RNA sequence: CUGGGGCGGUCGCCUCCUAAAAGGUAACGGAGGCGCCCAAAGGUUCCCUCAGAAUGGUUGGAAAUCAUUCGCAGAGUGUAAA
RNA sequence: AAGGGCCAUCGCUCAACGGAUAAAAGCUACCCCGGGGAUAACAGGCUUAUCUCCCCCAAGAGUCCACAUCGACGGGGAGGU
RNA sequence: GGGGCCUUAGCUCAGGGAGAGCGCCUGCUCACGCAGGAGGUCAGCGGUUCGAUCCCGCUAGGCUCCACCA
């Protein structure tokens, strides 16, 4: 996506805004992220760098995420040799992946001085470099580079800065010219011709069947900066380019600005990370208690006998003055006129006898006894974390955070007000939700009153969400379905009930084995964003 | 030290595998001189490389096992390249 | 099996049981007691098999008071060793005792249920012993 | 030296217990330290008095530095112990 | 004058620390002499931790039931294989 | 049983204010290489110190060496 097209564009589109932006403060919230709040043109103004190698960009957000408790030895270097600095002008390093600032500060004697910061996104190897205007010798790097690698260049400072190799591509009918149109899976080696490329634009515009006049159309879209910054959605894997999507199935969402398009689509990924390898570890208990219970059932189905001792032993205590000492049978009688033939001991007395089938029936009573109570406790286990699988698929960091210590506290694992999550709803209303089950029910519990309104699944498992004394319209009662089925055991499911009931009926009775009554159920589906 | 303690320490060869594997195929050289993984080495020497036809000459500068990632490429200098 | 938490000395001189006890020689706590008529060392295996005697006896019954506590650590050498090299290892731990020395104590409780499990006690115990109870 | 020898361990000095109310007193008995340090950590003159607690409280927190009453002494005494 | 003496002082973990030499590790079943029961292997003796045997309380097992037979946690003795 | 050494990421292992390589995840890159993050009781207990992987003691495990002459 952010080839040198998109650079080049926010070369110019950001200089609009801040000539001569006065540097008002620095920070660097993230490792490879690194955020300014500027003022220029008489307004305060964020500004992100990203040298984080899938995610390396450039921004500006109104989401100034955090500033950091720790200022950073790369920030406070900033700090040192930019702060309060001037934005002279912008450069975009003639088209590659790169882009320049010229920028003034006065040094600690008020002799003015200038500065060169230089941001190269090459990808896997981007980096955030500073450096001198005339000497041209670095003075900081992000990314301290040593030549083990046997490269051209170096990062590491007071060495004279020196930029990547340009490679032999007409940055801008030449490729009809250079390149032998034969060769085929051109989209491949328009890269080898042109500087600023993906293999995405490349392959978009090679499907617009000799084709020069796509390219040219386009690169003179780019230089008007005609573009149209929208998100594209081929089935997932969500793409976004200046231009918009040109051949593919993929949903399309536009936007006035390429920085807000940024904003909307270096720590998502850990988390991420964590979050799975978590849940392999909860699907691996989940899945054993279930092949557990199917153990014991199907070592159930081979000691049943009871009920035939109990009505042995009622049957011979009934009968116990028809009976030898020493016999093997008694034909009897049930109490439907059966005719039961009995066996015995025979050295025992019927009396003997009847009290040893009354010992099996107990035995048998007592085995099964266990069985069912260790299926209770399993069918338990299994569904508290099929309930916490489905709040961590809707789940939140702030809440898995809280999953994590509520499992160390359950000793599967080993190793204070912030609740709930809400955005809006019908009736300009907030419905609260957790995704953990722990948020869930202290939101239950110490966020509402009784006579409130508790709105969760009509199902199997699910979340668990509501708003503040919950009695709104039936807006607000369809939109919180939709917030129910889209954090559900099945997302996307277009035929999912979703049960309303009010909180003085919901059972605090493993955790979050929660009933619930005075309750209605309403078949509904999931939704979208908008249900924010 | 020893040729692939030293090479593994400073990262210059990620496996001591892969060094003793480089060393018996001869492809690399200390002072214009054959050598072996065995081979012992010190500050001041010069030692010579192949990776397929890349061909690398370097300096030693020090030597330890403990090597934490960044000091391991304080244990030496490259001097120059060649194919 | 009780233990003190911390030591000093993980090795002591054994020492000498002569006369009679300084303190303990009544119950106070308790309504019905057992105490000695001689003197000996005693081990927390013993004590707590005493206790579970009386607590299984009475099965609820009120409240005990131990009136003791294995302080004293006791050494023993290993198996098949010649003399000297040192003190042996600690083994475990005892409590020395007085004669005239109140051992448990018990309220809550009649006296036939109290005398029964302090006999079943005392039989668990090597030395020899006396039903007693407050003034 | 050695509760036979060997192997192990130790070999000189200081402090405590054992040690039996002078002193002294053994064991391959129990616990620990030394093979120094300070040119001010010495001398002299003059000065004053600690540890903790609570309690106050911007930072600062359990825990700075601050202020109050309580406070034979719970601190300190270059170092081990008496 | 050399050199020595007197005074002051330096040089040793001579640490096995009253230090045998400035200077020193092992095998002997191929072995030898002088002595020892002052000191070990067998047996005897004292002890009896250990070993064997006997016993006490008795929970509990024993369908029920402590003691038909077993006997936990614990306790006390005998013998001298 | 005695003496010595060791017990640190999932494995192998370096080291008085947590590291490497290997293996997992990720992008770059069919198959490797290259850049990030995760995973840490520094075996346990106790002690000294302001402060413990580190210094001290005890304990558990592993390994190595010894366990002999009659």
């Amino acid at each position: 996506s952010f080839d040198g097209m998109f650079t080049y564009g926010m070369t110019h589109e950001l200089n609009e805004k801040i000539m001569g932006g006065r540097i008002t403060k620095i920070h660097q919230p993230y490792k490879h992220d690194v955020i300014f709040h500027i003022r220029a043109k008489g307004k305060n103004q964020k500004l992100l760098l990203s040298a984080h190698p899938s995610y390396s960009r450039v921004h500006i957000t109104a989401q100034a995420y955090e500033n950091p408790s720790e200022p950073p030895m790369f920030c406070m270097l900033l700090r040192k040799h930019i702060e309060g600095g001037f934005i002279e002008k912008i450069e975009q390093a003639g088209l590659a992946a790169i882009m320049i600032f010229h920028i003034k500060s006065r040094n600690e004697i008020g002799d003015e001085t200038v500065r060169k910061l230089y941001v190269e996104i090459m990808g896997r190897h981007s980096n955030i470099i500073l450096t001198d205007a005339a000497e041209n010798v670095i003075i900081d790097g992000l990314k301290h580079l040593s030549p083990s690698m046997n490269s051209y260049r170096t990062v590491l400072p007071g060495q004279d800065y020196k930029l990547p190799p340009a490679q032999d591509k007409i940055s801008p009918d030449d490729i009809l010219r250079h390149l032998s149109f034969q060769e085929g899976r051109l989209d491949k080696q328009i890269v080898d011709h042109f500087s600023g490329v993906s293999p995405l634009f490349a392959k978009e515009a090679v499907h617009r069947a000799t084709l020069p006049k796509a390219l040219l159309a386009l690169f003179a879209e780019v230089k008007e900066h005609r573009f149209i910054p929208n998100i594209t959605t081929v089935n997932g894997k969500e793409y976004f380019y200046l231009l918009e999507l040109t051949h593919l199935k993929g949903e399309a969402r536009r936007f006035d600005s390429l920085s807000e398009l940024l904003d909307r689509f270096a720590e998502r990924d850990r988390v991420k990370q964590q979050a799975q390898d978590l849940e392999r570890f909860v699907v691996n208990e989940r899945k054993k208690n279930a092949n557990k219970i199917k153990k014991l059932e199907k070592t159930l189905e081979y000691s049943e006998n009871a009920k035939e001792f109990q009505l042995y032993g009622e049957l011979l205590t009934a009968n116990l003055y028809m009976l030898k000492k020493g016999d093997k049978q008694a034909e009897v009688i049930n109490y439907e006129s059966p005719t039961i033939t009995i066996p015995l001991n025979p050295n025992k007395t019927p009396s003997e006898n009847a009290q040893a089938y009354f010992t099996k029936y107990q035995k048998a009573k007592n085995s099964v006894a266990v069985v069912e109570e260790q299926i209770r406790l399993a069918q338990e286990e299994i569904e508290y974390f099929d309930q916490l699988i489905q709040q961590l698929s809707s789940a939140s960091p702030r809440d898995i955070s809280e999953i994590r210590e509520e499992l160390v506290e359950g000793k599967y694992l080993r190793p204070h007000n912030p609740v709930l999550e809400t955005y809006e709803s019908t009736s300009g209303l907030t419905i609260l939700v957790g995704k953990n089950n722990r948020q869930n029910e202290y939101l239950t519990t110490r966020v509402a009153a009784r006579d409130d309104i508790w709105l969760h699944t009509k199902d199997i498992p699910g979340s668990h969400v509501v708003i503040r004394s919950s009695e709104p319209d039936e807006q607000t009662i369809m939109e919180a379905a939709t917030i129910a089925a889209y954090f559900s055991k099945a997302k996307d499911s277009s035929s999912v009930p979703v049960d309303y009931t009010k909180i003085r009926h919901v059972k605090k009775p493993k955790p979050g084995f929660v009933t619930y009554d005075s309750q209605h159920t309403v078949f509904v589906t999931p939704d979208a964003d908008t249900v924010i | 030290m020893r040729l692939d303690k030293f090479l593994k320490v400073s990262r210059l060869i990620k496996r001591r595998t892969l060094a003793k594997e480089v060393a018996d195929q001869g492809r690399i050289s200390i002072n214009g001189n054959q050598a072996k993984a065995s081979s012992d080495v010190k500050p001041g020497d010069e030692l010579t490389v192949r990776f397929g036809q890349k061909l690398v000459t370097v300096q030693v500068n020090e030597l330890k096992d403990t090597t934490k990632k960044e000091e391991a490429a304080n244990m030496y200098t490259i001097l120059k390249e060649e194919k | 099996m009780l233990l003190p938490k911390r030591v000093k000395y993980r090795r002591e001189h054994r020492g000498k049981m002569r006369g009679r006890a300084k303190g303990g020689t009544e119950v106070h706590f308790g309504e019905f007691g057992i105490q000695a008529l001689e003197a000996s060392w005693i081990t927390n295996r013993q004590i707590e098999a005493a206790r579970i005697a009386m607590t299984r006896y009475m099965k609820r019954g009120g409240k005990v008071w131990i009136k003791i506590f294995p302080s004293k650590p006791y050494t023993a050498k290993p198996l098949e060793v010649r003399m000297g090299s040192g003190k042996g290892a600690p083994e475990g731990w005892v409590a020395v005792v007085k004669p005239g020395k109140v051992l448990f104590e018990i309220s809550g409780v009649s006296e036939e249920v109290a005398r029964e499990a302090l006999r079943l006690a005392s039989h668990k115990l090597p030395i020899k012993t006396k039903f007693v109870k407050r003034e």
